[PDB]
């Protein structure tokens, strides 16, 4: 504090005692779970928190290169200083000022600021949104403020209508610069040249995260049954191109977990019905290639071998995508369901071997039981012919 | 040397990383750009007209930014809103009434509107440039905003904040909002060639007010430079017209079978009069011993007088006005006022300077291969005849708005039809294709724009000028274009219902409504519409609206029904019945 | 003197003088019983009337002096507060000794310019921020004790301090009442409030506020001050617009749930178009207000009062009481409209 | 650079003779108002003055002196102020 | 004073000759920078000596 008081002078001797100080404070800061909270609430005591806050706002000159790694520090300290501490976010919350700044190291303090705290997220004012959305449009595409944006949506479980529609309106409104999408034949192919260099892993913070995050966000903001954000996404992203993503053989897991996501919150579990959905020939394409992914699933275990993520793709959304398509007010009509019977046999044969193999861990074995359920229970209104041993095996479990 | 005033028509040269004279790119596009090889103060660029600002006072705009954030996400609210706009406006314009002619003063606010196309000049600080990204956009806007407001601060220490500010004077223009001076950046457009696109950025760009037209002098009762006119021979009652006859520009009368002459007026008879003036960047207010010259509106040459191949002289358009030879003088064919100005819609006669020979008219004509020759050979002769006059009718600025705007839209969506016929069309160029169908939509139905739906509007009384400069530009023409182009791999009609065509049904739907829009009470876009009664009839059977416009087109129309259904629209009438036994094709 | 260092110690003697000039408190049986025995151990030895006596003690002692140069001379915004709350204490009641102090102390000081420039600085800051906005802003939070502060300085009818207030003796003159009237018209909306969209900006939260300016106005008008009247009327911010709109619109969010702050509202309003034209025979300001107040609209409003009297349930002020004021302020202004005297007669 | 101002002994050479252009517009051409911002011509060469960042102070550690000149050319930013000086000082 | 520059027009003995120059100033405010060289006499050219 006293340094920060008088810092005309390093802005060489008060530059390493400021960078050793800092790291020693990150350092002893925080440890486990129960000294991390004694050693925030001594900090909360003792004003850490105006100190560190004074040093960030010391006038540098733009270029630096030595005390830019002070701020490197600042910054991470402010991180740990929030660490599920509700009161701490609140009391950093007062000077949210400084934070409205273009940059990236704030961004990451911004989101760990309303990191858990549903008092906050919900009451976030209109000017924050705006300064992110405005950054994220003219700055450049940037994971980190998608990060924030998505933070904000969910807080303690509960969804926030308001920024949940606000985050929709102010985004759509800017195009080709925020919300990029690549829907068009050429931007398909550029999507792929992409893509196929990220066959061993998505890179960190290259575009395709940030399409990812972008399509994430996008159907997390609709994820509350909402009439408006629903109906306005759809628009965006139509549901030709979502097939045409997700069935194409060199796909990754990332991208068709992000399009199957989208595809459920955003089309199937709607409040209104979607002419595509239900009178249209699309989502069946998807229906087998989830098959094809559960049987490669199958062979991959057999190979003792397995891919982390498409264990997630595989057991948390393409589950939760069929239950709900099969489990909606306008699903039971099967006005058009009737037409294919063909493959919700083959989607219950799929989902009964699944289960038979031992290796399901009991946390997700349930909505594989479910998504069974249910396709027994279409089968049945829907009179589809079962064969012998799949229908006893069902029947086994059916009563 | 003047002190600027609130109501002058000044134009800016930027002198920065590029020197040049900043214009816009057309009525229908809002990008602001610099062409440094158009020209620089000492040769104005020739399409000068396209360069000119007015300086105007600070308007609010708070009344007016409610109502609109009213109008995107309480009817009652939303009626007293679009009052309290109204009234704001009103107010507004009351004002700048009354601080017309004020001087302008360093770090005081002002607003620059392009008489060109009436929209003011506009920065937008949440949208970047599109050619830099740091940059901060900068556009047009009709109906304005706080973005327009700007401050005209000293760019010489020699000037200081509250002095006044003098015409030739350098000078800086920040931006209220945004905060940054506008920059002539080094980027250039891709589409245009030569043009280098502006934006709002640090920078040390210098920008030089240089006087067009005084407040005073922007008068509508005088004749000044740069005006639209028409020539009127009142002995022959024809109007001066220019035109291709077969390889080369002929300026000639044109012959009208109307009941009224006056009552004929078609854009090739349009002219622009430039007085003659020491600087060439200043107009203003003609005089008689000043001398003119005309410039042909349509093509850009200058009227000029050469020698005749056999009526000494001919009358002839030549492409460089620089020449002694365009220079012209008037005289008046009556009594005039210690020779004040020229006052508007007066009789006049015309006198070349260099060969001092006065216009005359003959009977000769130039198209004696047609069949009904119109055009009408014009000469010098030594001698003055005061039956030969020209009358000088002016022509209101909206209908010369409505006319650039018309061209604007022509060439754009002539633009879209070439990128449909190489098959590929990008989102963004569907969009701008689609805006502009809208566009004309409102425009042929002369409504104002109020959210109602496009694809239903009804007009009580139709606008005859419209339509023909509808017919005349080449819209019509265009938009058979994009209505033949896709359907003709690209686009199928049987999958128009599906959602992915869902724009391009929307695009056709507002291109016959357009269609149908423009045949409304009018013989000759009617029968130029029929002339596509076969492609109309391809198209049926599909939510594209053709039939309404084709009942529309063949509803109380005794004669064109006669002439434009012959055995094969019949035959496709019964084609089409036998491939759906539709009963609706029966009726 | 302390001021300059001491900044904590002048605020804090600044609030001992503000509690010695306010009246006794109770502090419960064991505080009484502390304060009694402290009274003993100390002082072992020994009604506005009262309140009057020691606002004279103080002034003889200096504090308005004090108050006005701490005003002048503070830069933080802790001592400039005090400091006005303290010159609001000392006018409180509006004393003629304490008035006529303050208007000495202004005429010989040099520095009467900087203090006019400060309020007028404040003002100005004030109506920025409001502006800006359309909770409370710390401009417009402290406006309201300037806005106090002003009206117990021309309160009794006090030609001198009205007319100093409206202008100066000084090379820069700061006029107050056309800023507390630019004040009360951006608070309203200015133009879109004055359209009947009035209801809208009014809240609860900014009511008492708006009441306050309306008051200060008040009693800027009254005595009659002429200058006041004429410079009101015609001021080019044109809030006597607001003014009749207030009256003759109803606000319609703060009634729906609270009706008491709208009848003080429209009350004092009727006071203040009152006063506008307390003896001014002529009739300029009488059309001006005719423009905005229209006749008919004026004599519905009326008629409307006086059929209202069953909302005074849980209401300071009768509705008819302030129909009564209309109806005063329409037989006023009946003269020189035919129509509006035509309207007033019985049927 | 085609000229350099200097200072010589005799103020009779027709050499010293200059002209005052205003850089603002004046009254009928009345009287030089004090404190007002002229551009000096040279009568003999009609060359304006003009300001060069040339020092003629190099081999100082912190050169003061700026070089001037006069050019057939005229540039409306480089203007001299005549600002008067009181009397008493 | 050059207001382009914000210098004082000065003329002094640089190293053997009288030389007229503009002189550079630290100082914050350019005007206050005043110095006796800086004084300059205008004489009006009259036909009357
Ligand atoms: O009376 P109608 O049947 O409407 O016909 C009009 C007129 O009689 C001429 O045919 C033509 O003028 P010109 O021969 O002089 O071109 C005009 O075209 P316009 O609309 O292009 O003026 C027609 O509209
Ligand atoms: O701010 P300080 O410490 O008083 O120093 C003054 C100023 O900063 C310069 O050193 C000098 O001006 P120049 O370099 O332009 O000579 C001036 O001399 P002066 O008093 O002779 O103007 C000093 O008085």
């Amino acid at each position: 504090r006293t340094m920060v008081e008088k810092s005309e002078l390093w802005v060489s001797e008060n530059y390493q005692i400021v960078k050793g100080i800092l790291e020693r404070l990150n350092k002893m800061c925080g440890v486990g779970e129960q000294m991390r909270k004694k050693q925030q609430r001594l900090l909360k005591n003792m004003d850490a928190h105006k100190v560190m806050l004074d040093l960030l706002q010391i006038p540098y000159d733009k270029g630096d290169a030595k005390m830019m790694e002070i701020l490197r520090y600042t910054h991470q300290f402010l991180q740990k200083f929030c660490a599920g501490n509700p009161g701490n976010q609140a009391l950093l919350h007062k000077h949210l000022h400084l934070f409205l700044t273009p940059g990236l190291l704030e961004a990451e303090t911004m989101q760990h600021i309303f990191l858990n705290n549903y008092q906050l997220c919900s009451e976030i004012s209109e000017p924050v949104l705006q300064h992110f959305v405005h950054l994220l449009a003219t700055h450049g595409r940037h994971v980190q403020y998608l990060d924030f944006l998505h933070t904000v949506i969910k807080a303690e479980g509960k969804y926030v209508k308001k920024c949940q529609d606000m985050i929709m309106t102010e985004l759509t409104n800017a195009g080709d610069d925020v919300v990029v999408f690549y829907n068009d034949k050429a931007s398909l192919a550029h999507l792929l040249d992409m893509m196929k260099a990220a066959r061993d892993g998505v890179e960190d913070h290259s575009p395709l995260m940030y399409h990812i995050s972008l399509v994430d966000l996008l159907a997390a903001c609709a994820e509350g049954k909402n009439v408006y954000t629903e109906i306005k996404c759809t628009s965006l992203l139509p549901l030709e191109d979502v097939v045409s993503v997700v069935t194409h053989e060199d796909c990754i897991t990332e991208v068709k977990m992000a399009y199957v996501n989208f595809v459920n919150h955003c089309y199937v579990d709607t409040e209104v019905e979607m002419k595509e959905i239900y009178t249209s020939n699309h989502i069946w394409t998807l229906f087998e290639n989830f098959t094809l992914d559960m049987a490669r699933v199958c062979s991959k275990r057999e190979k003792r071998v397995a891919d982390p993520t498409l264990e997630k793709y595989v057991l948390s959304v393409v589950l939760d995508t069929i239950n709900a398509f099969f489990s909606s007010p306008f699903s039971e009509n099967s006005t058009s369901l009737q037409t294919h019977q063909t493959i919700v046999v083959q989607l219950l044969q799929s989902t009964t071997r699944l289960l038979e193999c031992p290796w399901l861990q009991q946390q997700h074995k349930g909505s594989v039981e479910a998504c069974i359920r249910t396709l027994a229970m279409v089968a049945k209104g829907r009179a589809i012919l079962l064969p012998m041993d799949l229908d006893a095996h069902i029947s086994s479990m059916l009563s | 040397s003047s002190f600027l005033h609130i109501g002058d028509i000044v134009s800016l040269y930027a002198e920065g990383s590029v020197n040049g004279f900043i214009s816009t790119l057309g009525l229908v596009d809002d990008r602001c750009v610099v062409e440094p090889a158009a020209g620089d103060l000492d040769n104005p660029p020739k399409k000068f007209r396209d360069c000119l600002f007015k300086v105007c006072p600070m308007n609010r705009y708070s009344a007016q930014k409610q109502y609109w954030k009213a109008k995107q996400t309480d009817v009652v609210l939303l009626q007293k809103l679009q009052h309290a706009a109204q009234m704001e406006q009103k107010q507004n314009d009351t004002e700048n009434k009354k601080v017309h002619g004020d001087v302008v003063k360093y770090g005081s606010v002002i607003q620059l509107l392009h008489m060109k196309s009436n929209k003011y000049l506009t920065v937008n600080k949440r949208l970047p440039a599109l050619l830099e990204k740091n940059a901060m956009r900068v556009t047009l806007d009709a109906t304005g905003n706080e973005g327009s407001w700007l401050f005209i601060q000293p760019f010489w220490k020699l000037r200081s904040n509250g002095d006044n500010v003098v015409v030739g004077d350098k000078v800086i223009l920040n931006p209220v909002n945004a905060g940054q001076p506008l920059h002539a950046s080094n980027y250039e457009l891709s589409d245009n060639a030569g043009c280098k696109e502006v934006n709002s950025v640090n920078c040390n760009t210098s920008w030089k007010i240089n006087l067009f037209m005084q407040f005073r002098d922007h008068l509508e009762e005088v004749l000044k430079g740069g005006d639209v006119v028409r020539l009127f021979h009142a002995e022959q009652e024809k109007f001066l017209t220019c035109d291709e006859y077969k390889g080369k520009l002929q300026v000639f009368l044109r012959t009208t079978l109307r009941q009224s002459a006056t009552s004929a007026t078609s854009s090739n008879a349009l002219w622009e009069v430039e007085v003659v003036h020491h600087d060439p960047c200043r107009g203003g207010a003609g005089h008689w011993n000043g001398l003119y010259r005309f410039k042909h509106l349509a093509t850009g040459n200058y009227l000029a007088a050469e020698e005749n191949p056999s009526i000494k002289y001919c009358l002839v358009a030549v492409p460089h006005g620089n020449d002694i030879a365009s220079l012209f003088e008037l005289d008046p064919t009556t009594l005039q006022k210690t020779d004040s100005f020229v006052p508007r819609n007066s009789y006049v006669r015309l006198r070349h300077l260099c060969t001092n020979t006065w216009i005359q008219s003959t009977n000769v004509p130039i198209d004696i291969e047609e069949e009904r020759p119109i055009r009408l050979m014009l000469g010098t002769c030594p001698t003055k005849e005061d039956k030969e006059a020209f009358a000088i009718v002016s022509v209101p600025v909206s209908e010369i708005r409505d006319l650039d705007f018309a061209n604007d839209a022509s060439s754009m969506l002539a633009s879209a039809v070439e990128k449909l016929n190489e098959g590929f069309i990008s989102q963004n160029d569907r969009r701008f294709v689609i805006q502009l169908l809208e566009d004309l939509v409102f425009f042929v139905s002369d409504v104002p724009n109020n959210g109602q739906n496009v694809l239903d509007i009804m007009v009580t009384k139709p606008n005859r000028e419209r339509q023909k400069l509808m017919r005349e530009q080449n819209i019509l023409k265009q938009v058979f274009g994009i209505l033949k182009a896709p359907f003709r791999p690209l686009v199928r009609l049987e999958e128009l219902s599906d959602q992915k065509n869902a724009p391009y049904q929307h695009m056709f739907r507002l291109c016959y409504r357009v269609l149908r829009h423009s045949q409304e009470d009018y013989r000759k876009n009617q029968e130029h519409i029929a002339k596509q009664f076969g492609m109309m009839q391809s198209q049926i059977g599909y939510d594209i609206l053709a039939e309404d416009t084709i009942t529309a087109l063949l509803h109380n129309n005794r004669k064109l029904l006669e002439k434009h259904i012959t055995k094969t629209e019949v035959e496709t009438f019964v084609s089409l019945v036998r491939k759906n036994r539709e009963p609706r094709f029966l009726d | 003197d302390l001021m300059e260092s001491e900044e904590k110690l002048c605020i804090k003697v600044l609030r001992t003088l503000q509690q010695m000039l306010l009246k006794k408190t109770k502090y419960g049986d064991r505080g009484n019983q502390l304060r009694k025995m402290l009274l003993q151990n100390y002082l072992q030895n020994r009604d506005w009337s009262a309140i009057a006596a020691t606002q004279c003690r103080l002034d003889k002692e200096g504090a308005t002096k004090l108050v006005c140069d701490l005003i002048t001379s503070t830069k933080n915004e802790k001592i400039f507060q005090e400091s006005i709350g303290l010159a609001i204490h000392l006018l409180d009641g509006g004393n003629t000794e304490i008035q006529k102090s303050f208007h000495n102390l202004m005429m010989s000081d040099k520095k009467s310019e900087r203090f006019f420039k400060v309020l007028h600085d404040r003002m100005k800051r004030a109506q920025q921020e409001t502006k800006s906005t359309v909770e409370m802003g710390t401009s417009v939070l402290i406006m309201q004790p300037i806005l106090r502060f002003l009206q117990l300085l021309c309160e009794n009818h006090n030609r001198d301090l009205q007319n100093f207030l409206r202008c100066q003796n000084n090379k820069t003159n700061y006029n107050l009442v056309c800023e507390t009237l630019q004040f009360l018209d951006i608070m309203c909306g200015s133009t879109t409030g004055g359209l009947g969209l009035l209801g809208l900006y009014i809240n609860e939260d900014n009511v008492g506020l708006v009441i306050q300016t309306l008051e200060t106005l008040t009693e800027y008008c009254q005595g009659p001050c002429h200058e006041n009247q004429t410079c009101i009327v015609t001021h080019e911010s044109n809030g006597i617009d607001i003014i009749t709109a207030l009256i003759l619109n109803d606000i319609s969010p703060l009634c729906k749930y609270r009706m008491d702050l709208v009848l003080q509202l429209k009350d004092n309003a009727s006071k203040l178009l009152l006063a506008l034209m307390e003896s001014r025979h002529d009739s300029e300001n009488a059309e001006r207000i005719l423009i905005s107040l229209r006749p008919q609209e004026l004599v519905d409003v009326i008629k409307k009062a006086y059929l209202q009297e069953e909302e005074r349930e849980n209401s300071e002020v009768s509705p008819r009481e302030v129909g009564h004021n209309i109806y005063i302020l329409a037989l006023q202004l009946s003269r020189h409209n035919k129509q509006l005297q035509h309207l007033l007669k019985p049927v």
